[PDB]
């Protein structure tokens, strides 16, 4: 299997950095691309590992190619398109575009040309190269529910712990997290995050409540920098409003 | 390292093999290491769906899979100007077109040898939480070397062996399925995997495949036949099942699969029995099959091959050509 995970280095010189794309405009072209793959395939009503998976291929997409050579929402549409054939949960590619048309607005749609599906069909090829064939992905989901299912202290504060870093995990994805720590870490982070948030002590329900590092039980090797780290970057997104 | 991106063109075609779901499968050679492959040739501009989901199934499970008896996919090269193909170490043949070949015998201990490797190949698959729900004779690979590699992984899928969650029913070829996919279930085990290898097992010591019917009422009295008839008796969940009603064959007939396979040597019929219980729950684990007397001290590493045809690669292509 490739690596895929990079460093803060490597993300300041992406493919979109190097032909002058300024850090911002990347940041926001992540995002739009994001939530519109969420959106879609929403409305398709697909599975939340759908999405994810999409999203996945999405931001991976763009460490190999330059926005300015690939407009971000094509891309999108076939992340979600390929991500659906993975996932077991297939949509047609024309129902794709529907969705994408009523979604977008004239200009934004008007990347997909003359021909939406055959931009989108020769793309897959594309896609599939720049990914290396490597399609099993697994996100922060499943893991945010294993460990929360091994709290025991108080079973409304639990949920609404797992709900709120449920939201979080979704957040996360609008970034390049999912291209920095593995989905294991980020659903530590988010469960750290809605606990501070909440004032909730996490310790306290598990085996070993004295001792404040309550997440090595889940994870190993993972200071308490990486996952404040993370929390500022999906704190960012609440950034001053928004 | 990287897949996907390196041409076709630094194999050298030899020929056509096999025909495949998605594509046409060649045998060529790589022209920088010379190792000989098989490639599955993945068309895409024909079809509007795009990159098929059936060998995008393929690549996500074989990357999973990882055992010296299961087929292993190199990487995947492309047309580069298209097409992609996707790469196997080269198998010289498949068992049914060694079988229909007349070109070899296979004797208790090539069958030993085997059933040892397919077995071992389908506990590890069965380990992994995987079925395979299309275990046949041309989708079991044989080099020249002796080694068995199970293959064809188009119709596997995860199964869950903490929860009972519900599969598709129509996914064995006919000949090949067990009674409970016959009588419509489809809360299934890797049960029906082992019945797939017991009639494979019986297929090595007789000519032809064991039970050959051409509709699911007839297949399953053929089975009823020689296998008895399905009944609480020696099958209790048998009523529990959809069809159970509709389909009862043309007697009750009590078992005499002991009687109808006398030439089958001891411990291989026990085997055989074993692996074709009625009742899934009854019928041995891939790993059970591995402790029975005929596998349990077999090792093939140390067992000579049976003098396979290094002239000609028997597929089952090549076979129902000639
Ligand atoms: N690695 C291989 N080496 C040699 N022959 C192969 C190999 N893989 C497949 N074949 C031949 O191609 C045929 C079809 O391949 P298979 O994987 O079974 O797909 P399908 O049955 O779905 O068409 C097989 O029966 C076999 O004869
Ligand atoms: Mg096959
Ligand atoms: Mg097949």
């Amino acid at each position: 299997k490739p690596c895929w995970y990079w460093d803060k280095k490597d993300l300041a010189h992406t493919p979109s950095q190097l032909e002058g794309l300024d850090p911002a405009t990347e940041a926001r072209y992540r995002r739009e691309g994001a939530r519109f793959i969420f959106d879609v395939g929403t409305r398709l009503g697909l599975h939340y590992d759908t999405l994810a998976t999409g999203i996945i291929y999405f931001h991976r997409f763009y460490m190999f190619h330059s926005f300015k050579q690939f407009p971000r929402y094509v891309t999108g549409a076939c992340c979600l398109f390929l991500a659906g054939k993975v996932e077991e949960t297939p949509k047609k590619c024309k129902d794709i575009i529907k969705t994408a048309r009523s979604l977008l607005n004239d200009v934004q749609f008007g990347q997909f040309g003359d021909d939406p599906k055959e931009e989108v069909m020769v793309l897959e090829r594309i896609l599939l190269q720049t990914i290396k064939f490597d399609l099993q992905v697994e996100h922060p989901y499943q893991f945010l529910l294993k460990y929360a299912k091994q709290l025991k202290g108080d079973k409304n504060k639990i949920q609404k712990l797992v709900q709120m870093a449920w939201t979080f995990v979704n957040d996360s994805l609008c970034t390049t997290l999912s291209l920095q720590w593995e989905p294991e870490i980020i659903a530590v982070a988010v469960m750290y995050l809605a606990g501070r948030l909440c004032k909730f002590e996490i310790q306290e329900w598990t085996s070993k409540p004295m001792y404040r590092r309550w997440w090595e039980q889940f994870v190993q090797d993972v200071p308490v920098d990486v996952l404040e780290d993370i929390c500022h970057q999906i704190l960012d997104l609440y950034s001053q409003g928004k | 390292i990287d897949w996907g991106k390196r041409c076709v063109d630094k194999f050298d075609i030899i020929g056509i093999i096999g025909e495949g779901t998605y594509g046409q499968v060649y045998k060529a050679r790589d022209k920088d290491t010379g190792e000989m492959v098989a490639l599955k040739k993945v068309r895409l501009d024909n079809e509007k769906e795009g990159f098929p989901i059936t060998a995008i199934r393929e690549i996500k499970i074989l990357r999973q899979l990882t055992h010296q008896s299961i087929i292993n996919m190199k990487e995947i090269v492309t047309d580069k100007e298209g097409a992609f193909y996707l790469v196997f170490e080269y198998m010289d043949h498949d068992l049914m077109g060694l079988l229909e070949s007349g070109l070899v015998h296979f004797n208790e201990n090539h069958i030993k040898s085997f059933m040892r490797q397919l077995m071992e190949g389908l506990d590890y698959c069965h380990k992994k939480n995987f079925l395979h729900r299309d275990i046949k004779c041309s989708n079991i690979l044989l080099n020249n070397r002796g080694q068995i590699k199970l293959a064809d992984f188009g119709l596997a899928r995860l199964y869950s062996s903490e929860e009972s969650r519900p599969y598709t029913n129509k996914v064995i070829t006919l000949w090949y399925r067990p009674p409970e996919l016959l009588l419509g279930e489809e809360r299934y085990t890797p049960a029906i995997d082992v019945w797939s290898c017991g009639c494979i097992l019986g297929e090595l010591f007789t000519k032809k495949p064991i039970f050959q019917a051409n509709q699911e009422l007839a297949q399953l009295e053929l089975i009823s036949r020689i296998c008895g008839s399905p009944c609480p008796a020696v099958w209790p969940d048998v009523i529990k099942l959809p069809y159970f009603n509709t389909m009862k064959p043309k007697k009750q007939y009590r078992r005499k699969l002991r009687e109808e396979f006398v030439f089958i040597p001891a411990a291989a019929l026990d085997l055989f029995d074993y692996m074709l219980a009625l009742d899934p729950s009854k019928r041995c684990t891939a790993e059970q099959a591995l402790q029975c007397e005929f596998l349990r001290d077999v090792e093939p590493s140390k067992m000579p091959p049976p003098d396979l045809p290094l002239w000609q690669d028997c597929h089952e292509l090549w076979s129902k050509k000639r």
